RNA sequence: GCUCGCCGGAAGACCAAGGGUUCCUGUCCAACGUUAAUCGGGGCAGGGUGAGUCGACCCCUAAGGCGAGGCCGAAAGGCGUAGUCGAUGGGAAACAGGUUAAUAUUCCUGUACUUGGUGUUACUGCGAAGGGGGGACGGAGAAGGCUAUGUUGGCCGGGCGACGGUUGUCCCGGUUUAAGCGUGUAGGCUGGUUUUCCAGGCAAAUCCGGAAAAUCAAGGCUGAGGCGUGAUGACGAGGCACUACGGUGCUGAAGCAACAAAUGCCCUGCUUCCAGGAAAAGCCUCUAAGCAUCAGGUAACAUCAAAUCGUACCCCAAACCGACACAGGUGGUCAGGUAGAGAAUACCAAGGCGCUUGAGAGAACUCGGGUGAAGGAACUAGGCAAAAUGGUGCCGUAACUUCGGGAGAAGGCACGCUGAUAUGUAGGUGAGGUCCCUCGCGGAUGGAGCUGAAAUCAGUCGAAGAUACCAGCUGGCUGCAACUGUUUAUUAAAAACACAGCACUGUGCAAACACGAAAGUGGACGUAUACGGUGUGACGCCUGCCCGGUGCCGGAAGGUUAAU
RNA sequence: AGGACCGAACCGACUAAUGUUGAAAAAUUAGCGGAUGACUUGUGGCUGGGGGUGAAAGGCCAAUCAAACCGGGAGAUAGCU
C-alpha cells in the first residue's frame, strides 16, 4: 500500500508512504544475521572516498541465499520481512531437511508457497535454475553472471530481465536498464520479478528522512569557491564553465565505460 | 572558557608516549635527538 | 616461600606513632615497615617465625613518600609499604 | 559567643576525569595572600590512605591499532592472513552500625555472600579451539501496580509561655532500622510430556532444526513490592555520673497506622511504528580426538585460598582547563517543607556561605535602579532603549487556505475569603464484620476510617483577589526564502548553504567514481526501483524560439599527420 | 502521529547597554532561537599540510589558516628604509 500523510506539520505533508501488511514485525531470524559496520564513505586510508555517506540508522546484515545451491529438496516460505539493507523485500523459507534460508522475495511470493532449485524445478515464480533450462520470452531476476558466482543481476526492488535469445552456450538478456548483453546459458537466474515494486512511489518529504538513510547533504559546486571546485566562484550568481566532475572530468556526457574486456558480452548498449 | 588544553594521560601516552616515539623511524628519531641534546626527560612518563 | 633469607630481609623497621600505638593497645594489632616486594604472606611468615606470636591477619598499604623542592629543583623521599599485623589473641612480644 | 543576611535542582552532597600531599596536627610570618593578619591551599616538621565480594589488574570482544609467513613498494616503507591488542560496552560475590585529629561497604561489632583447591562420603558418563542455546540489544507511546519519599493521626519524652490568652480540639521534638535468608504476590511470556523417524547445524550429537504420531491439559520460564525473619540486635530524644569545659562514660522512651506519592522499580515488560535497531566470552546443553574398575561429573559436610596495585585531599572548583586565590569553562548521581503545572519561580530545611582592603562623606559626572504633573513617538537612520501584554476555565473569534491551519486571531466573563447544600460534596481509598473456597500474599459482601477537587447560592474586606516572584503586546499592507535545519569560534544568522521535489548525465559490476606509483580499499556485503557527477530547489500554473559561437555526442569518404 | 506547538534543563547566539590598561585575549546583565530530533553530550578511535575536513564562510585543523606548527637549506634575496 502506498499512502498520504495528512498536513499535520510542513515537512509532514509531503510525506508519501509505503506500508505493507504482509511483512513479519520484529527481529529476523537471528541465525542469519551478522554484524555490518558503517564507513562513512571512508576507504582503509581514512579518506573520504564516496562523499555523503553518514550516520543514519543502525543496520544488521540478514545472510541471503544469492546463489540457491539447494537443488533437488523443497523450501516453503514460512514469510516475509523487510531488510534495512536493501530495497527488495526477503523471504525466510524452510527447506524440507531442516535447513533455513532468506531469498530475494519476488513479486507474488506469499507465506507458504513452495519454491525449488536444481536443473529440473517447475518453471514458477520462486524458483532457480540454469537458463539453458528457461524459456526463451522468460522474465527472470536475481540473475547469475558467471555459473555458480550467485546472484548479480535484477537484484532490486521492481526489476527483471528477460531473456530473449538463446543460441550458443551464452543467453542474451534484455537488462531492466535496456543494455542487451550475452550470458553464458549455465548461468543460474530466477523465476518471476523481483518484490517490491511501489518502492518508486515513495517521496521521503522531508530532509531528515534522508539522513536517516545515511545520506548527508549534496553542496552544489557553484555554491563553492575556486579553490574547492572547478566550478568556480561567483559575484551575484555566476558560472560559465563547462560543467564538471569536482575533480576536472566532464559531465553533462562524456563516456566512462573502458573495459575491452567484457566489450564481447555486451551486445547492444542501453539508450 | 573552552581552551584547547583538555588533559588526558590515556590520550597522552598514546600520542606521544615513549613507546609510540619507538614504534617508529621517526620516531625512535625524536628520542635519538633528545639523547643527544642529553635531555632530562626523553618524554613524559609515571 | 623460605627462602629464610628472604623472611630475614622482609621485616624492616617497626613504625612509630599514636595511630601505632593505639593500634596496639585497642587492637592487638603492630605496624611495620616491610620491603615494598613483600607479599601479605611473606609477612605473616616472617612475623611468625622472627617475632614467634601467632598472627591472624596482615594488611598493607604503600605510602608514599612526599616532595619537598628547595628552590628551582626539587627532590622526593622514596616509597615504602606499611603493614598492619594483627595478632591473634595470644599476644606477647 | 549571640544576633543579621546570602545560596538551597545549589553557592549542598556525592562520583568520574584531571591535579599529586593541597589532607590532619604542631609550629613560624620573610617572601607568596591585591590590606593588617596571631590566619592560610604560604614556610618547616611530624602523622594520615588497611578490602576475597568498592575499583584496576583478570576473562570477553567494538571502532580502531599492531601483525609470523604473506601481497606491494627505488631504500624508507604501504597493505594485510592466522593471531594479538584495544572500554567508552559483557563477565562472581557485603551489608547496617561503630570508631580516628586525619582511612573506612577496607579497621571494629553484628549478620552475610562468591568462586575455586584439598579431603571425606554418597552418587554418576565425563569429556573442546568444534555444534546449539543463550548472553543479545531501536524509537515512540500507554497505564496499572509498587517503592523512595512526605502529610496527618496515633504513640512516647518534654513543655504550661518576658506581653492580653494558653491543662487543651494546646506547644515542641522523635517515631529510624540494611544486606542476606524464606515466602513466589501485582503482573509478563509460552501449552505440556512420550515415542518414532530425517538430505540441515564443515565430523558427531541424546542438543538444535524438521516430519510424524500418542497423550494430559495444567505445565513450566520470568517477576516488582508486601510479609516474615535478620533484630535477644543497631539506632533513638533524653537522662545519669564524671569532665583539662575540648568532651568522655553510662543508660536509654515510643518506634504505629492511615493517606498521598516519583521521572525510581515491575519494564531487557506491554502496546505501537519504520529509519528495522553491536560483538565476544562467562553461562546451559551437545557430542569429537579421548578416557573407561581411573579420571572426571553431581551433591552434603569439613577445611584451606582469594594475590598484587588504587584508596589522603580538591569536584562543576581557590586544588582541574583558563599566566592570577581570575565574575569564564568542565561528563555523570542524589532531589526535603509550603505555594506551584513544573527540575520554573519565591521563601525555608539539612548543608554551605557574606565572595581577603576597610573607614567616612552623601558634589559634578558615570554606572545599576525606583517614581514622575501635562503631553504621548512630537524622539530618532529606525519606537534603539524603555513602557505595556502576561494564568486558568468558559463564551467567542475575520480575510485567506495546501483544509492541517490562520488561532492564544481579535474580544469578552469569572477569580479572595466565610458559611450553606455537605458540622467535608463527586470522586479516590479502603478496615472491621459476613459467606465462600482449588484456603492463599485468595474471591464475593461490606462500608468504618482516611483523603478530597470542582460547583451554585448567600455573606464579607480592600483602591485592587491570575494581588509577590513568575507570566504572550495586538492588528493591517508588502519584498525575499517553501517549510524544521545550516553558516562566517572572535563585528555578517541573512534573501546565503542545505532541504524534500524535479531534471540532465554517466554507470552491466573486477561499475562508474574516489584514496592509492602499487598491493589493498571505499563505492557495497549494494547491482539500473542501484550507485556516482551536475544544475534546479515544497507546491500550484508553467517552462516558448536559437545548434552560428564554445562545449559535448556521433560519423566517416577524402585531405593533413607521429614513432616507425 | 509529527525535523508538531508552549516552555526549564540542555544546545544556541537575534538586540541593547556595560566592559574596552576588562572580572574575561569575546564575557557579564536584561530581553531572544532550538528544545523527540537533520537534537544534545561523555569516553576511545580515524583523516595531516597543496593534505585533511567543510548543510560552502576561504569556515575549521590547539588564542593563527588564501596554505598549520617545528627544525633545517639559512647569514634566502632586499636596485628599499
Ligand atoms: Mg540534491
Ligand atoms: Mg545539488
Ligand atoms: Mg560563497
Ligand atoms: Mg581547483
Ligand atoms: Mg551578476
Ligand atoms: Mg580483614
Ligand atoms: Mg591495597
Ligand atoms: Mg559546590
Ligand atoms: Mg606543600
Ligand atoms: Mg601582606
Ligand atoms: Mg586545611
Ligand atoms: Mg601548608
Ligand atoms: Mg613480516
Ligand atoms: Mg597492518
Ligand atoms: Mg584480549
Ligand atoms: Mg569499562
Ligand atoms: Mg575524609
Ligand atoms: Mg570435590
Ligand atoms: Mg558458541
Ligand atoms: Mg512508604
Ligand atoms: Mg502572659
Ligand atoms: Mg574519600
Ligand atoms: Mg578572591
Ligand atoms: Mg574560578
Ligand atoms: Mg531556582
Ligand atoms: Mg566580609
Ligand atoms: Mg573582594
Ligand atoms: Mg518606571
Ligand atoms: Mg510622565
Ligand atoms: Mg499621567
Ligand atoms: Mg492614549
Ligand atoms: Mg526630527
Ligand atoms: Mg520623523
Ligand atoms: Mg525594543
Ligand atoms: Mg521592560
Ligand atoms: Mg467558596
Ligand atoms: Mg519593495
Ligand atoms: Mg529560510
Ligand atoms: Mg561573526
Ligand atoms: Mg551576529
Ligand atoms: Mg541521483
Ligand atoms: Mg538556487
Ligand atoms: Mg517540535
Ligand atoms: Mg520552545
Ligand atoms: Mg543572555
Ligand atoms: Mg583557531
Ligand atoms: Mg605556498
Ligand atoms: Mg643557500
Ligand atoms: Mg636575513
Amino acid at each position: 500500500a502506498v499512502v498520504k500523510c495528512k498536513p499535520t506539520s510542513p515537512g509532514r505533508r509531503h510525506v508519501v508512504k509505503v506500508v505493507n501488511p504482509e511483512l513479519h514485525k520484529g527481529k529476523p531470524f537471528a541465525p542469519l544475521l551478522e554484524k555490518n559496520s558503517k564507513s562513512g564513505g571512508r576507504n582503509n586510508n581514512g579518506r573520504i572516498t564516496t562523499r555523503h555517506i553518514g550516520g543514519g540508522h543502525k543496520q544488521a546484515y540478514r545472510i541471503v541465499d544469492f546463489k540457491r545451491n539447494k537443488d533437488g529438496i523443497p523450501a516453503v516460505v514460512e514469510r516475509l520481512e523487510y531488510d534495512p539493507n536493501r530495497s527488495a523485500n526477503i523471504a525466510l523459507v524452510l527447506y524440507k531437511d531442516g535447513e533455513r534460508r532468506y531469498i530475494l522475495a519476488p513479486k507474488g511470493l506469499k507465506a507458504g508457497d513452495q519454491i525449488q532449485s536444481g536443473v529440473d524445478a517447475a518453471i514458477k515464480p520462486g524458483n532457480t535454475l540454469p537458463m539453458r533450462n528457461i524459456p526463451v520470452g522468460s522474465t527472470v531476476h536475481n540473475v547469475e553472471m558467471k555459473p555458480g558466482k550467485g546472484g548479480q543481476l535484477a537484484r532490486s526492488a521492481g526489476t527483471y530481465v528477460q531473456i530473449v535469445a538463446r543460441d550458443g552456450a551464452y543467453v542474451t538478456l534484455r537488462l531492466r536498464s535496456g543494455e542487451m548483453r550475452k550470458v553464458e546459458a549455465d548461468c543460474r537466474a530466477t523465476l518471476g520479478e523481483v518484490g517490491n515494486a511501489e518502492h518508486m512511489l515513495r517521496v521521503l518529504g522531508k530532509a531528515g528522512a534522508a539522513r536517516w538513510r545515511g545520506v548527508r547533504p549534496t553542496v552544489r559546486g557553484t555554491a563553492m569557491n575556486p579553490v574547492d571546485h572547478p566550478h568556480g566562484g561567483g559575484e551575484g550568481r555566476n558560472f560559465g564553465k563547462h560543467p564538471v566532475t569536482p575533480w576536472g572530468v566532464q559531465t553533462k556526457g562524456k563516456k566512462t565505460r573502458s573495459n575491452k574486456r567484457t566489450d564481447k558480452f555486451i551486445v547492444r548498449r542501453r539508450s | 572558557m573552552k581552551r584547547t588544553f583538555q588533559p588526558s594521560v590515556l590520550k597522552r601516552n598514546r600520542s606521544h608516549g615513549f613507546r609510540a616515539r619507538m614504534a617508529t623511524k621517526n620516531g625512535r628519531q625524536v628520542l635519538a635527538r633528545r639523547r643527544a641534546k642529553g635531555r632530562a626527560r626523553l618524554t613524559v612518563s609515571k | 616461600m623460605i627462602r629464610e633469607e628472604r623472611l630475614l630481609k622482609v621485616l624492616r623497621a617497626p613504625h612509630v606513632s599514636e595511630k601505632a600505638s593505639t593500634a596496639m593497645e585497642k587492637s592487638n594489632t603492630i605496624v611495620l615497615k616491610v620491603a615494598k616486594d613483600a607479599t601479605k604472606a611473606e609477612i605473616k611468615a616472617a612475623v611468625q617465625k622472627l617475632f614467634e606470636v601467632e598472627v591472624e591477619v596482615v594488611n598493607t598499604l604503600v605510602v608514599k613518600g612526599k616532595v619537598k623542592r628547595h628552590g628551582q629543583r626539587i627532590g622526593r623521599r622514596s616509597d615504602w609499604k606499611k603493614a598492619y599485623v594483627t595478632l591473634k589473641e595470644g599476644q606477647n612480644l
